[PDB]
């Protein structure tokens, strides 16, 4: 019996980790005897401790995590796939953490709760990755949603962020609402839940005419919502106002973990599932709104926050292009798009930290950086050159599968906004370049100096984007594998 | 303002050392979280001056 | 004509909890649709639905809406606005809404004519399962713990988080 | 002649332990 | 409840015990085993008293990082042990031990 | 000397005393005593 | 006709819900309680497919959709306070600072 | 509102569902036109896609 | 169903003679304990006082104050009462007596008990009182903060039979009562039961003398009536409830021909009658806790005593294989 | 069976009926407390956790150890949770 839990060792660990620290910390921060000490950055030390923990654990038990998959099957399936995304979601969570050391001390955050929830939404973006049925995928989404709306509002004395709480709280609980219509809509049309009935069922007939209503109803709902998740157009309002508004490193945990969870869901669902092009074509006609309105609305703006929302914004949709396709380049293409947009979003939210100590919140509060700073202002310009897709940077391989999917789908007009996009985005993110290298402005912006971790994470991240494509090939061939790990 | 200067010349290692400690920790604030916790921290006096070299 | 009955007081309720100009009247007639939407349950045969409704989402949640809508003391200045001019955009999104979604069923579950004969009749009677009959409690009981006890804990964890969040982002100790 | 703090020197055997385990630990793989 | 152990990709070494009891995993523990098991406890408590000088907590956040650690390499040990038991991961050891014994 | 802060603790807090006590039974008797049982019953 | 009718009353309780968000563009609460109609309305249609299948299913998840509804109505009416303790009012023209 | 406008309300609630089962029974009984009118369709394209695939 | 209203009425009516009848035993019981005589000129001693009483309120006028919320202002009381007299439609009295033999019956009570509180916050909102809607808000959280205990030991008691007929409860007591083996889970419910009517040492609504204003103190007439008449059903219910899950109900205290002669009925109406003495003797005995007092004995000892019990009762029945 | 379902119902409908006739009669001769708000997060919380113990505790005869276990780990969660609201000093009114 208990050798059937080899294959939750990963979760039933970091839960228990997360209790621990939970009961640490109330403990410790009540007591008189310490004069009542702040405990973010302790626990947010073992709660990093603990995250690497977790991920040395599955990284180790590859197979085992395919134990007792008779016995499990109605609750998840572990495979290849579900591997290398909790992996890659770990490791996003472990650098996020690690970012937020200066944040707790020097702006004094002294929650501890803060850690334990980002810890426990990392519990659910690990259910929702292996989850195998519309039940766990909906479980698992709304606990990563609960501790998001949580921790969205962490400063609750700040207008900002109780204003970016209440937006969040609405428009994710609508959207929840919609998604699971959908999913009682399939459940009413199939008698099924589990996504290999759901397979059988749906495979073979798509819309034969006699095509069934409630199917493509739940599909569409089931859609929306998982769009409104990737912040697609036009369920995307939402994202600039709560990104801006939450404190700084809840931006970066949401600007990146959620991605993968959600992506690694609508892999499965639908590319694991059977349909006709109607889902394709939605996820085409949002990646197109998403790139023309992310663009155009990332041209508009005055601060670094809401930039790098729009900016992520059009990059999903550059992303989902890759999913409409639906060929294994397609999903490889997509799985690199998410790893490297990952990355350098997290070299820019370093950056970001660091500048948050003087508390940057201008584009043009980064006048003269290049000589008050100059090795930062070369590392911030990399990380701008490639969200550019500025070959030979990294981030030009989501431009060249981006024309590459279109010529070969067939697709003119899709190249036409990609070329025009590209050429826009490219303005706007010189833009930060000009700032910083070209003006001389009367008055400065003296920015203190980051701690280690962000300097080493950041030094790492930009070796990464400069260099990546002279040894690819372990992505590569990582993505290719995962792509095929989901049909066989 | 010689008296400010007198006594801060003349500290000790160990009390150098414990004002240290306590100007590094009561350089920030968390009040927020204070109240939430029901405390009020207050700054001690070996970190406040006379009033008589203040400005006001 | 009992489910007719139904509906039309579900209906009425529910449109006074979302035209209310008081919210605090909205939420008791919120508690309607809940009483209204058990008594439904309770002809579906499903009495354990239709008590925890009643215990859940009016003992509870219903009370915790009254709860914290009565001490806010809202005035109808902050709240209030003239709906005349949402008549057109809600006349097109719930015509649209309902032609497409209240006959979703009607092609995959083609109603059964009521004829004039007596098809009842044809009920054919099985006693083999009629020997020991399980309660809807225990039918669930069966389930939740052993075979799908991971979401029954994932579940417990999503209330752990409400707790957690309700507690960082309202207390103030005195 | 001694050190007194008992914390610190219980830290300080852990921080051995770890060293000489990673030695171990690469040395028997 | 019904169980079984059935795993989606085959053992790629020879399955000493398919299930093998916990106790039976515990006793099968290598130095290897104890050598990451000490290492990721030392680790642990190393980072709970680092982590725990500012606050002024170091011995109960040794205490803290202990118990983590403690855990996870138990978790750790006892994964390593029993997936050379089921034939997992290369097992020599557990097979010498099976023919002889 | 954690010998009498549990005594300390007893004074202090009966309440909880007495529900951890009932309760650490109740977890203990399934827990330790029903495999003794189950493994008694097969010889 | 019995589960079309069960269903239209789901439905008129979904639309509800739909038609309170689009009437209160300056009533947040009534905004959050349309959210709860359209939860109730998808925990119905679970149990009444559930019982039109004849499966389980269903009733299963209805139990912890209700978990759900009641975590996030609470957290919900949490955010809503501070949101209030920190303007003194609940007009939604304090709580757009947040715009562009 | 008073008891006498909710009681309104719910008989004018009643009538209306009372309407909505007539239309159900109406879309029920025209489910033998619908399917007589796909199958021509159906059998439209089919010739269609037959003569074209001819040449 | 011709003959159910008969049924009914002959359920309702004599429970409220007999509310009529549990307000006079209680002022005659508070009395004898203070060397008084209380009711005895109303009627051949003081038999007539129910009456006396009940016909003044009906012809006191109603004032029905210049509210903004009349209809539920007038409403709340109505809601009270009805909830208060819903619950003996599934009590049984004997094998066989009872309305509805619900299958789901416990469940059903723990229901109607959370729906009771609705009554009491209505009517302080809906009073135009500042003094009203603190004492109701007050009420209100305590009630709640009871419900909790309540429904753990329900959940004691379940396990116990594993079943939520109320008649199944009782006839599972026929080896043993629950009482015996779980006095303590009996006390901790006669007490949450105490706190959960609002009744001494609990009475807040009574502690006007203490600053703290009731939740009806705008209410006269009939509406006071229905509040009061409301009070006094649940207090004779909790006494039935009490009687029911530990006491064996309609059984007899031993299974001999000598008790087995005299109906069931009379052991039932016998052990409810013990526990309305007591509601009246502790009401004569203690002073009263302060609100914060009671909500931490609530949510401090009553809670964690009642999960523990839930835990050891489970634990032990799984072990020994002693389950139903 | 449902059946004994209607007789609550003619109940209900009659003992409405007797509190209109009881009250009809005589007619002819700015201050928010966290407080209250977090005890019914507390209810709410304990009222779900008496809702998973109904189907439980009458099923404990077929699921066995393994029901009962699953049971005990999802109250350790919620009393973790409650632990932490007892330090929060939630429990406590004054
Ligand atoms: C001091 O505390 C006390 C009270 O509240 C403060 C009381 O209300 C009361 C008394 C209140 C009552 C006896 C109410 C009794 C009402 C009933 C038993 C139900 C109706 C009975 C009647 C005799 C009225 C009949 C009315 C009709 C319209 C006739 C219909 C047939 C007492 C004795 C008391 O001590």
């Amino acid at each position: 019996m208990f050798n059937l839990f080899l294959a939750v060792f990963p979760e039933i660990f970091i839960i228990n980790a997360t209790f621990i620290l939970l009961i640490h910390g109330v403990v410790f921060s009540t007591s008189k005897k310490y004069d009542y000490p702040p405990l973010a950055s302790n626990v947010g030390w073992l709660g990093l401790l603990s995250v690497l923990i977790t991920l040395l654990l599955l990284a180790a038990g590859a197979p085992l995590l395919t134990i007792a998959h008779l016995f499990w099957n109605n609750l998840f399936r572990r495979d290849n796939f579900t591997y290398f995304c909790q992996i890659f979601l770990l490791l996003s969570t472990a650098g996020t953490i690690s970012m937020c050391f200066d944040f707790f001390d020097q702006e004094r955050f002294d929650a501890f709760e803060f850690i334990v929830l980002i810890l426990l939404s990392t519990c659910g973006m690990l259910f929702m990755i292996s989850a195998y049925d519309l039940i766990a995928m909906y479980l698992a989404i709304e606990l990563q949603s609960l501790c998001f709306y949580v921790i969205a509002a962490s400063k609750r004395k700040s207008e900002f962020s109780t204003e970016a709480g209440l937006k969040y709280l609405i428009l994710g609980a609508f959207s929840s609402g919609i998604l699971l219509f959908g999913c009682s809509m399939i459940y009413g049309s199939t008698g099924a839940t589990h996504f290999d009935q759901l397979a059988k069922i749906l495979t073979g007939y798509e819309i034969t005419g006699a095509r069934s209503s409630g199917i493509f109803m739940g599909i569409l709902f089931i859609a929306v919502g998982f769009l409104f998740k990737i912040t697609a157009v036009p369920f995307h309002m939402w994202a600039p106002d709560i990104y801006e508004g939450s404190p700084t490193p809840v931006t970066a945990f949401l600007s990146i973990a959620p991605k993968i969870s959600i992506f690694a869901n609508i892999l499965r669902v639908f590319i694991y599932g059977s349909y006709g092009a109607t889902l394709q074509q939605i996820f085409f006609f949002c990646s197109i709104a998403s790139m023309i309105l992310g663009a155009l609305a990332a041209m508009a703006q005055t601060k670094v926050k809401r930039l790098l929302a729009y900016s992520s914004i059009g990059h999903v949709g550059y992303i989902c292009i890759g999913f409409s396709c639906g060929t294994i380049e397609g999903i490889q293409s997509l799985l690199i798009g998410i790893f490297i947009y990952a990355l350098m979003t997290m070299d820019a939210f370093a950056i970001v930290l660091a500048l948050r100590q003087t508390r940057v919140k201008y584009i043009a509060d980064l006048g003269a950086l290049a000589k008050t700073n100059p090795i930062l202002a070369i590392t911030f310009s990399i990380t701008m050159f490639s969200y550019a897709g500025i070959p030979p940077l990294a981030g030009f391989c989501s431009k060249f599968y981006l024309f590459f999917a279109a010529l070969g789908c067939g697709a003119y007009f899709l190249a036409l906004v990609g070329v025009v996009t590209s050429v826009i985005g490219c303005f706007y993110y010189i833009r930060l370049v000009k700032r910083m290298f070209f003006d001389t402005p009367r008055t400065w912006i003296l920015y203190e100096p980051m701690d280690r971790n962000k300097s080493l994470l950041l030094a790492m991240t930009s070796f990464f984007i400069t260099l990546f494509l002279l040894y690819p090939s372990p992505l590569f061939s990582v993505t290719h594998q995962m792509a095929l790990s989901l049909y066989l | 303002l010689a008296q400010i200067h007198a006594s801060e010349n003349s500290k000790s290692f160990e009390q150098i050392e414990v004002e240290r400690a306590l100007r590094k920790k009561y350089a920030r604030k968390d009040e927020d979280y204070d109240s939430m916790l029901g405390i009020t921290r207050e700054t001690p006096p070996e970190l406040i001056l006379p009033d008589n070299v203040l400005p006001g | 004509m009992i489910l007719s009955v139904l509906s039309s007081l579900a209906l009425v309720s529910g449109l006074m909890v979302v035209r209310a100009k008081n919210p605090v009247h909205s939420v008791l007639f919120f508690i309607l649709v809940f009483c209204d939407t058990s008594g439904l349950l309770l002809l579906l045969g499903l009495d354990f639905f239709a008590m925890i409704f009643l215990v859940v989402y009016i003992g509870a949640i219903a009370v915790l809406f009254l709860f914290v809508v009565m001490m806010f003391h809202i005035q109808i200045a902050e709240i209030h606005e003239e709906v005349l001019r949402y008549l057109p955009v809600s006349g097109i999104i719930g015509l649209i809404f309902w032609w497409e979604m209240f006959f979703i069923l009607d092609n995959e579950s083609i109603p059964l004519l009521p004829t004039q004969r007596n098809t009842t009749s044809l009920r054919y009677t099985v006693y083999a399962g009629k020997v020991r009959s399980w309660t809807n409690l225990e039918t669930l009981g069966n389930l939740l713990y052993t075979y799908y006890f991971v979401w029954f804990l994932v579940s417990s964890l999503i209330l752990l988080v409400a707790m957690i969040g309700a507690i960082v982002l309202t207390m103030h100790r005195t | 002649k001694v050190s007194e703090d008992k914390n610190r020197n219980y830290a300080v055997v852990a921080g051995v332990v770890a060293i000489v385990g990673s030695i171990g630990w690469y040395l028997k793989a | 409840m019904n169980t079984d152990i059935t795993a989606l990709e085959k053992a790629q070494y020879p399955v000493v015990d398919r299930n093998p009891a916990f106790t039976k995993v515990v006793g099968n523990f290598s130095t290897l085993d104890y050598l990451r098991f000490s290492t990721i406890t030392g680790i642990s408590v190393t980072v709970g008293y680092l982590s725990g000088i500012k606050p002024g907590i170091k011995g109960p956040s040794m205490v803290t990082g202990g118990l983590i650690g403690l855990m996870g390499g138990f978790m750790y040990a006892y994964q390593n042990s029993a997936g050379r038991l089921m034939g997992f991961f290369p097992n020599d050891g557990e097979v010498a031990s099976y023919q002889k014994r | 000397p954690v010998m009498e802060k549990l005594r300390m603790f007893v004074a202090q807090e009966p309440v909880v005393a007495a529900s951890c006590l009932i309760g650490g039974v109740g977890l203990f008797l399934p827990a330790v005593v029903r495999p003794i049982l189950d493994s008694l019953e097969a010889s | 006709m019995d589960l079309i009718k069960y269903f239209t009353f789901s439905m008129i309780i979904f639309i509800l819900g739909i038609w309170g968000i689009l009437l209160n563009r300056r009533n947040i609460l009534i905004m959050l309680m349309s959210i709860e109609l359209m939860l109730l309305a998808v925990n119905l249609n679970f149990l009444v497919f559930s019982v039109s299948l004849d499966d389980m299913m269903g009733q299963v998840f209805a139990l912890l959709v209700l978990t759900v509804a009641a975590a996030e109505s609470a957290i919900g009416l949490a955010i809503f306070v501070i949101t209030f303790r920190v303007r003194g009012t609940i007009a939604v023209e304090f709580i757009n600072s947040i715009q562009g | 509102v008073k008891v006498l406008t909710y009681f309104g309300m719910t008989l004018a609630a009643f009538a209306f569902w009372q309407s909505m089962d007539k239309v159900h029974v109406w879309i029920a009984l025209h489910q033998d036109e619908k399917q007589e009118r796909m199958e021509k369709e159906a059998e439209v394209r089919r010739v269609r896609a037959e003569l074209l695939r001819k040449a | 169903y011709i003959a159910v209203p008969a049924e009914i009425l002959g359920i309702i009516l004599p429970l409220l003679l007999g509310v009529a009848f549990l307000v006079l035993a209680e002022r005659k019981v508070m009395a004898f304990v203070q060397r008084r005589k209380g009711p005895d000129v109303v009627g051949s001693f003081g038999l007539l006082q129910p009456l006396a009483d009940g016909l003044k309120l009906i012809l006191k006028e109603p004032i029905s104050p210049s509210s903004a919320n009349f209809f539920l202002f007038r409403m709340a009381p109505v809601a009270t009462f009805m909830l208060s007299l819903v619950a003996w439609a599934v009590v049984p009295f004997d094998y066989g007596m009872v309305l509805s033999d619900l299958n789901i019956g416990l469940l059903y009570l723990f229901a109607i008990s959370s729906l009771g509180v609705y009554g009491i916050i209505i009517a302080g909102r809906s009073s135009n009182s500042k003094y009203a809607f603190l004492g109701a808000l007050r009420s209100a959280a305590q009630m709640v903060s009871y419900e909790v205990s309540i429904g753990l030991i329900l959940i004691t008691v379940l396990i116990c039979v594993g079943s939520c007929n109320l008649s199944e409860i009782v006839m599972a007591q026929k080896q043993i009562w629950f009482g015996i083996p779980l006095f303590p889970v009996l006390v901790m419910f006669f007490i949450s039961c105490l706190a959960e009517t609002n009744r001494a040492p609990f009475d807040l609504p009574e502690a006007e003398a203490e600053l703290v204003a009731g939740y009806n103190v705008e209410y006269s007439s009939m509406g006071f009536a229905l509040f009061f008449l409301g009070e006094y059903a649940n207090m004779i219910l909790m006494s039935g409830l009490c009687t029911l899950f530990f006491l064996g109900g309609w059984l007899p205290i031993l299974d001999l021909p000598i008790f087995k002669k005299i109906p069931g009925s009379i052991w039932f109406s016998i052990k409810v009658l013990f526990f309305l003495f007591l509601y009246i003797w502790v009401r004569a005995a203690f002073p009263r806790y302060r609100y914060d007092q009671l909500m931490g004995l609530g949510w401090k000892v009553f809670l964690p005593l009642s999960l523990a019990w839930v835990v050891s009762v489970s634990g032990l029945l799984v072990t020994f294989q002693w389950l139903p | 069976m449902m059946l004994e379902f209607a007789p609550i119902f003619i109940y209900l409908v009659i003992s409405l009926l007797v509190s209109l006739i009881l009250l009809g009669v005589p007619f002819l001769f700015s201050r928010f407390d966290i407080r209250f708000y977090l005890v019914s997060i507390l209810f709410l919380i304990f009222d779900l956790e008496v809702t998973f113990f109904f189907p439980w505790a009458v099923s404990l005869n077929k699921i066995d150890l393994f029901g009962f276990w699953s049971m005990m780990a999802f109250l350790f969660i919620l009393t973790i949770g409650f632990l932490y609201e007892w330090k929060r000093g939630a429990l406590d009114w004054e």
